[PDB]
RNA sequence: AAACAUCUCAGUAUCGGGAGGAACAGAAAACGCAAUGUGAUGUCGUUAGUAACCGCGAGUGAACGCGAUACAGCCCAAACC
RNA sequence: ACUCGUACGGUCACUGAAUCCUGCCCAGUGCAGGUAUCUGAACACCUCGUACAAGAGGACGAAGGACCUGUCAACGGCGGG
RNA sequence: GCUUUACUGCAGGCUGUCGCUGAGGACUCUCACUCCGGGAGGAGGACACCGAUAGCCGGGCA
């Protein structure tokens, strides 16, 4: 079977969802995890210093 | 080569022609003391430890001469250059 | 006169003579079955936390916390490494323990701020210390001309940011002329060299 | 290279684990307080499926009903008994000391009152040989001749189930079936048939073993594969 | 470093913890232009690419002092009660 | 984790249903056992050195190695004259 | 990327030593410590575990 176009016929499976603390489509459902704000995982808020260029 | 254990040459003491004494130069023991050897203790540490994890070169086929002149009457030594000398015997 | 307080002191010279000994030999086994940060009543070595600022008054907190001995509990490298960098068994902590257990009481009691602390031994595998802490929000602490100080918003978590007596120590802070280059007035300012 | 299966294993993965959740009972001799007065009756006999033997399900006086390590010949009805005054008869668990030198044991203890360590698989049993005051001597299905204290609980008879071993699996797929009830990784794929980087015996343009097999003790993981330690190998001699 | 292992990139990138409006440091078990001398601490200029380190290779790299800025000095533990 | 498991077990490998069979080789390499003697680190110990220290040397000697043995359904070998 | 008796190192295993650690070149004991037991108590025991270090093995890995 095709790793292509056939293979993206079986995605109805909804995974990443509009989030609860941060309003982006990025809480995972399954891990009730947010992949973008950290929601589910940390009190603190998701970030990093490589969001960014190092000296700015 | 066959060499005489004593004949009369000069002596830069002296400071004139005596008779002196050829001995091979015998090595000296090492004190563990110098700098180089603190410098190994200090420098060595985890991972390669750069020059000190370096081993003992290897062998040039023939080797210089390597003797003292030993001036018999005021007893003080000088060196001289070598040469290269298979082998080194002395006579007597 | 010698003070009652320069016997404890005295004893403590030699944990491992005299009835010291005995007692040491006995407490750790309780110890030993206690968990990582308990408050107690009262400083086994009350000479040394007067000595530290401990006061028998209300908002002065005593806890003991044991911490295991030895290096750097350390994972090696999953990536590429020259050999300098690929160690992991002589590799040890830049905080001493003192420092690690001072943090490890702070944690426990959110509200209050480390004070000071001291070592009361250790067995084979880990080491006990005792850290005052204090209530900055208690007024009988916030009215106490000797510890007041401690109540003020710049030294909230100071454990935290070094500012303890082993935190300034650790720190290379003890010296004030040769050596201290690279230490005073902090690590970080001097481009972490000490 | 890549870790090579037998370090996949440790993990404890899906893949790797017992069905736990399937299993059903955690065979142990029961705890009694002393005097013996233990006793129950048996009130059925079940499939092991962590075993691929027998077990039997016993009611004991004080109400309590638990799965026991069957020994071969207990049936419905019969009664058992447990504790230092129980009769010397098949199915009836005591101390090494109580149990007569000569008769065949299974489910023995290796520290007294731990539940039973030794001789619980289909048809084995131990063979108490020596008694004493403070040890009994117990010659173990291997062959091993081993010292326990006497206070030791074990259960008379050989275990149920025996000559399991007997029928050859013929297929595939009955193999595949009991693997499934076990924790274990099957089929096998020979480390021979894989690539350098998967295995020490990978790679090559055919299939042989890059080195000798036998592998020192010392060995660490993901090179400790081949005969280990091996004290011998072949058959001759 | 015309390869590379110590070294270098660099205690940099990145990661963990935490404060403030600024942090941190701070009233000598200092300095050691050795003195009949200086006198808490930051920082700026300089000292100086000097001393020191280094397959003594490539590279690395202070401090005291001095001229400035701003200046500030105190509280416990104990003795005796 | 294996494991609600316990040698009729389960781990690690080789070969690859049945049938007839599976010879010779332990020198090298690997594994394993033994070992009078030899070799074999550090601590403690002894001697020298230093009012201390660095350092040099001795005594003792673990695993390991030398040495001996077992082992090829262990890696593998089975020629020239 | 891969290999190995390439160079150099790093995990891991084995082994001596020091600390935990105690009483009277081989030995007993019990009190730490470890394991079994619901508990009483039983087994083991200054060893083992753990921390530190030293020698050997060490393409498992960089
Ligand atoms: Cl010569
Ligand atoms: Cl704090
Ligand atoms: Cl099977
Ligand atoms: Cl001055
Ligand atoms: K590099
Ligand atoms: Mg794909
Ligand atoms: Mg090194
Ligand atoms: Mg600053
Ligand atoms: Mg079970
Ligand atoms: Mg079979
Ligand atoms: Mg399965
Ligand atoms: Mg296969
Ligand atoms: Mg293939
Ligand atoms: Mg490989
Ligand atoms: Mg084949
Ligand atoms: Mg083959
Ligand atoms: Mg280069
Ligand atoms: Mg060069
Ligand atoms: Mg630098
Ligand atoms: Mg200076
Ligand atoms: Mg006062
Ligand atoms: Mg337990
Ligand atoms: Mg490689
Ligand atoms: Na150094
Ligand atoms: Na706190
Ligand atoms: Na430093
Ligand atoms: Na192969
Ligand atoms: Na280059
Ligand atoms: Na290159
Ligand atoms: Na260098
Ligand atoms: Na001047
Ligand atoms: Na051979
Ligand atoms: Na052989
Ligand atoms: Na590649």
């Amino acid at each position: 079977t095709g790793a292509g176009t056939p293979s993206q016929g079986k995605k109805n499976t909804t995974t990443h969802t509009k989030c609860r603390r941060c309003g982006e489509k990025s809480y995972h459902t399954k891990k009730k995890v947010c992949s973008s704000c950290g929601f589910g995982k940390s009190a603190k808020r998701r970030d990093y210093e490589w969001q960014s260029k190092a000296g700015e | 080569m066959q060499m005489p254990r004593r004949f009369n040459t000069y002596c830069p003491h002296c400071n004139e022609h005596q008779e002196h004494e050829v001995e091979k130069v015998r090595s000296g023991r090492q004190t563990g003391m110098k700098w180089i050897d603190r410098q190994r203790e200090r420098n060595s540490g985890i991972g390669n430890d750069g020059k000190f994890s370096k081993v003992p070169g290897g062998d040039k086929p023939t080797k210089k001469t390597d003797l003292k002149y030993r001036c018999g009457e005021c007893g003080k030594a000088h060196l001289r250059e070598g040469w290269r000398a298979g082998r080194l015997e002395f006579q007597e | 006169a010698r003070s009652a307080y320069s016997y404890i002191r005295d004893a403590w010279e030699n944990p491992g003579d005299g009835q010291l000994a005995e007692l040491q030999w006995q407490r750790q086994q309780e110890w030993r079955n206690e968990g990582a940060v308990e408050r107690i009543e009262r400083p086994t070595r009350l000479d040394k936390a007067r000595s530290q600022g401990y006061k028998a008054k209300q908002g002065v907190i005593v806890a003991r916390v044991s911490v295991r001995k030895g290096s750097a509990r350390k994972r090696r490298h999953k990536a590429g490494r020259r050999s300098k960098r690929q160690g992991v068994t002589r590799i040890t902590r830049r905080k001493d323990i003192q420092r690690v257990a001072e943090e490890r009481a702070s944690r426990t009691f959110p509200n209050l701020r480390v004070l000071n602390s001291y070592s009361v031994g250790q067995d084979g595998r880990q080491k006990w210390h005792e850290v005052i802490l204090i209530d900055p929000n208690h007024p009988a602490i916030q009215n106490d001309d000797d510890l007041s100080w401690i109540c003020a918003d710049d030294q909230a978590d100071r454990v935290f940011r070094g500012l303890t007596g082993a935190g300034r120590r650790n720190r290379g802070l003890s010296g004030k002329g040769k050596g201290s280059e690279k230490t005073r007035p902090s690590l970080r300012s001097n481009g972490g060299k000490a | 290279g890549r870790r090579i299966q037998g370090q996949r294993r440790g993990r404890g993965t899906s893949t790797f684990r017992a069905p736990s959740h399937r299993y059903k009972a955690d065979l142990e001799h029961r705890k009694v307080e002393d005097g013996d007065v233990i006793a129950g009756t048996v009130v059925d006999i079940e499939h092991d499926p962590a075993r691929s033997a027998p077990v039997a399900a016993v009611e004991f006086e004080d109400g309590d009903r638990r799965l026991i390590l069957a020994p071969e010949g207990v049936g419905v009805g019969d009664e058992l008994q447990v504790g230092v005054s129980a009769e010397i008869a098949p199915g009836n668990t005591l101390p090494l000391a109580e149990i007569p030198e000569g008769v065949p044991v299974c489910n023995v203890e290796s520290s007294p009152g731990d539940g039973g360590k030794f001789a619980r698989a289909s048809g084995v049993n131990a063979q108490l040989l020596t008694h004493d005051r403070n040890v009994a001597v117990v010659k173990l299905p291997s062959g091993e001749m081993k010292r326990l204290d006497p206070q030791c609980r074990a259960t008379i008879g050989v275990v149920a189930g025996g000559g399991r071993t007997d029928k050859p699996f013929v297929k595939a797929g009955n193999k595949h079936h009991k693997m499934k009830a076990r924790g274990t990784k099957w089929p096998n794929v020979r480390g021979v048939a894989m690539n350098a980087v998967d295995h020490p015996f990978g790679g090559g343009g055919r299939q042989h073993p890059g080195k000798p097999k036998s592998i020192s003790r010392n060995a660490p993981p993901g090179r400790k594969v081949g005969d280990i330690a091996s004290k011998r190998t072949g058959r001759g001699g």
